[PDB]
C-alpha cells in the first residue's frame, strides 16, 4: 500500500566515479527506509537502516540520505565489488514493501569475446539428441550477435542463450549459445559454424568444426 | 547470529508449501522472525512476520492464504501458505531486524517451484576441450548440465577447489519444459594432459549429486 519507486532501473559507472541512487515512496514513510545490496547467487545484504545509519561492517563510500518521500544511497567512489542490485524498502507501515532494484553494472574498456565451440558430447549422442554449444568468453560491452550456421544454412528458432551476470574482477560477461538437434539432424550435416558481432570486432567472427574429421 | 532454511523444491498448483527456518545465536522469545519473497525477475515482496511475543501480522494481499508458526524452545520459525498459484514461484527467505531498523539478517533462501511437472535429475554431458576451444596458451572446457526440473542446479570444480576462471550461466528454461545450463572455465592449454577436471553438479530437489570428468576430445 507504500509503494517505492528506484529510480533509475539500471546505470553504468566507471570505477572511482560517483553514484546516485533514487528511491521514492509514495506517501511520507518519515525515516524508515532500509537500502540491501544483492550480489549475484546471494541474500540481500543490509547497507543502510533508518534512511542514514550505515550498518555494521559496511564501508564508509556508501552513505544514506533523505526523509519523508525522496532517499538517496551514495556510492562515493564505485569500486569493482560493488557490481550488484540495489533495493529499497520500507518498515513504516504493513504492509513493508521495497522497490523494483536499481541494477549497478561497471563501465569498462571493450574487450572483444573470445570464441570457442564444442561438439555433442558422444554420451549425449546415444540419446538421441545433439547439443552444440558456442561460448563467448570475457569480453565488453554486454551487447553481442551469435548466428548459428550448419552447412551454411542460417538457423532460426533452435537455440537459446544465456549471458553471466558481470564479473567483479574483471568486469567482463560470457555468453553461451546451444544450438539443439536431434541426432539424425546432426548426422545429416558436415559443418557447424558460429558467427559472432561485437563491438569489439573489426568483422564478424567464425568458429567451425567439421563432424567428418 | 544465523537463519538457515529448508531445501528447495517443487509443489503443485493449488497444494500447499511449508518452509522451516531454524535461528541460532538469538532468542526467538527476543527478536522476530519475517519472510520474505523474490520472484522471478522481480523485486522482494513482505509476506509476514511472528514476533518474539508470538503475535503475527501478515501482508494483506495474502493473508487468507499465508500462516507463520514457531516453536521457541526449538528455535525454529515455520512459513506455511495454501493455494498455491504458478505466480507464487520464488525464492522465499526468513530474515531478521535483530537490534536494528532494516533486515540486518537473511536466511540463504528457499527456491520454490510451483508446477505441475515432475522433479527430474539432471543429465551431466562433457564439453571437451579441443583445437576448437583454444585461443594460445588457453583451453576452455565445461559440461553441459541438461534436462532437469525445478531449479536449481550448483556446479563445482573439483570438489570446489578450482574457482578460477569459471563461468557458470543461468539455466534456460528449454521448450520441453525442462532447464539446461552450461558451466565453463578456462585453463592453460598445456595443463590439459596433466591436470584432472572433474565437475560436480548437485540437484538438491532430486538429491542428486554427479560428477563428470572431462577429458580432452579423442580424434
Ligand atoms: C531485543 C528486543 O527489544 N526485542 C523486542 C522485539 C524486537 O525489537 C523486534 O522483534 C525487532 O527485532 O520486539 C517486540 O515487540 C514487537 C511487538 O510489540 C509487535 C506487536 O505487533 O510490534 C512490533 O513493533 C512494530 C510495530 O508493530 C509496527 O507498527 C512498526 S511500523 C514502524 C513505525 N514505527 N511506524 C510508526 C507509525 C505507524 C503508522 C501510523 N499508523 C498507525 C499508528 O496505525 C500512522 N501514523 O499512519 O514496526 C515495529 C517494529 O519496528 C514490536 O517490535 C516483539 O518482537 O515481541 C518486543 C521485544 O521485547
Amino acid at each position: 500500500d507504500i509503494q517505492m519507486t528506484q529510480s533509475p532501473k539500471s546505470m553504468s559507472m566507471s570505477v572511482g566515479e560517483r553514484v546516485t541512487l533514487s528511491c521514492k515512496a509514495s506517501e511520507n514513510v518519515h525515516t524508515y527506509v532500509s537500502w540491501y545490496q544483492q550480489k549475484p547467487e546471494q541474500s540481500p545484504k543490509l547497507l543502510i537502516y533508518g534512511a542514514s545509519n550505515r550498518y555494521t561492517g559496511v564501508p564508509d563510500r556508501f552513505t544514506g540520505s533523505g526523509s519523508a518521500t525522496d532517499f538517496t544511497l551514495t556510492i562515493s567512489s564505485v569500486q569493482a565489488e560493488d557490481l550488484a542490485d540495489y533495493h529499497c524498502g520500507q518498515t513504516y507501515t504493513y504492509p513493508f514493501t521495497f522497490g523494483s532494484g536499481t541494477k549497478l553494472e561497471l563501465k569498462r574498456t571493450v574487450a572483444a569475446p573470445s570464441v570457442f565451440i564444442f561438439p555433442p558430447s558422444d554420451e549425449q549422442l546415444k540419446s538421441g539428441t545433439a547439443s552444440v554449444v558456442c561460448l563467448l568468453n570475457n569480453f565488453y560491452p554486454r551487447e553481442a550477435k551469435v548466428q548459428w550456421k550448419v552447412d551454411n544454412a542460417l538457423q532460426s528458432g533452435n537455440s537459446q542463450e544465456s549471458v553471466t551476470e558481470q564479473d567483479s574482477k574483471d568486469s567482463t560477461y560470457s555468453l553461451s549459445s546451444t544450438l539443439t538437434l536431434s541426432k539424425a539432424d546432426y548426422e545429416k550435416h558436415k559443418v557447424y559454424a558460429c558467427e559472432v558481432t561485437h563491438q569489439g570486432l573489426s568483422s564478424p567472427v567464425t568458429k567451425s568444426f567439421n563432424r567428418g574429421e | 547470529v544465523q537463519l538457515k532454511q529448508s531445501g528447495p523444491g517443487l509443489v503443485a498448483p493449488s497444494q500447499s508449501l511449508s518452509i522451516t527456518c531454524t535461528v541460532s545465536g538469538f532468542s526467538l522469545t527476543s527478536f522476530g522472525v519475517h519472510w520474505v519473497r523474490q520472484p522471478p525477475g522481480k523485486g522482494l515482496e513482505w509476506l509476514g512476520v511472528i514476533w518474539a511475543v508470538g503475535s503475527t501480522n501478515y501482508n494483506s494481499a495474502l493473508m487468507s492464504r499465508l500462516s507463520i508458526s514457531k516453536d521457541n524452545s526449538k528455535s525454529q520459525v515455520f512459513l506455511k501458505m495454501n493455494s498455491l498459484q504458478i505466480d507464487d514461484t520464488a525464492m522465499y527467505y526468513c530474515a531478521t531486524y535483530g537490534n536494528y531498523g532494516g533486515f540486518a539478517y537473511w536466511g540463504q533462501g528457499t527456491l520454490v517451484t510451483v508446477s505441475s511437472a515432475s522433479t527430474k535429475g539432471p543429465s551431466v554431458f562433457p564439453l571437451a576441450p579441443s583445437s576448437k576451444s583454444t585461443s594460445g596458451g588457453t583451453a576452455a572446457l565445461g559440461c553441459l548440465v541438461k534436462d532437469y526440473f525445478p531449479e536449481p542446479v550448483t556446479v563445482s570444480w573439483n570438489s570446489g577447489a578450482l574457482t578460477s576462471g569459471v563461468h557458470t550461466f543461468p539455466a534456460v528454461l528449454q521448450s520441453s519444459g525442462l532447464y539446461s545450463l552450461s558451466s565453463v572455465v578456462t585453463v592453460p592449454s598445456s595443463s590439459l594432459g596433466t591436470q584432472t577436471y572433474i565437475c560436480n553438479v548437485n540437484h538438491k530437489p532430486s538429491n542428486t549429486k554427479v560428477d563428470k570428468k572431462v577429458e580432452p576430445k579423442s580424434c
